[PDB]
């Protein structure tokens, strides 16, 4: 089964938040 | 669920939080529609979320929550056992093991289907 913990790991990291805010602007 | 038809949905952010692409461009440089968390509004390409086509269809019809926002569909909590919450491989709802019907004391092996999805 997937758990919150294992899904976090298997999905891969989110992009750096500053880069997301730069693209949102 | 009656309590999913009832919580308002947050404004979606039209950028994938994993690859920073839009609906116009995923990691393979192809268009792909985003799915967005109903609670925080952040978004992901299904391919960045590693969702199968079948799971993607189902979650687009539900009040879907992201990994960190996911609350247990039975008790509506996250709580001290949040990290061990099970995610349904058919609808991606979360359930604490102790909140399943029947309750579980060990993690299920392989693909797991929740009490709502199983026939
Ligand atoms: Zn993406
Ligand atoms: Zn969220
Ligand atoms: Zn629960
Ligand atoms: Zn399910």
């Amino acid at each position: 089964a997937r758990t919150k913990q294992t899904a976090r790991k298997s999905t891969g990291g989110k992009a750096p938040r500053k880069q997301l805010a730069t693209k949102a602007a | 669920l009656p309590h999913e038809k009832d919580k308002p949905v947050a404004e979606p952010i039209p950028i994938c939080s994993f690859c920073l692409g839009t609906k116009e461009q995923n990691r393979e440089k192809k268009p792909e529609e985003l799915i967005s968390c109903a609670d925080c509004g952040n978004s992901g390409h299904p391919s960045c979320l590693k969702f199968s086509p079948e799971l993607t269809v189902r979650v687009k019809a539900l009040r879907w929550q992201c990994i960190e926002c996911k609350t247990c569909s039975s008790c509506r909590d996250q709580g001290k056992n949040a990290d061990n919450m099970l995610f349904c491989d058919s609808c991606d709802r979360g359930f604490h093991m102790e909140c399943c019907d029947p309750p579980l004391t060990r993690m299920p092996k392989g693909m797991w289907i929740c009490q709502i999805c199983r026939p």
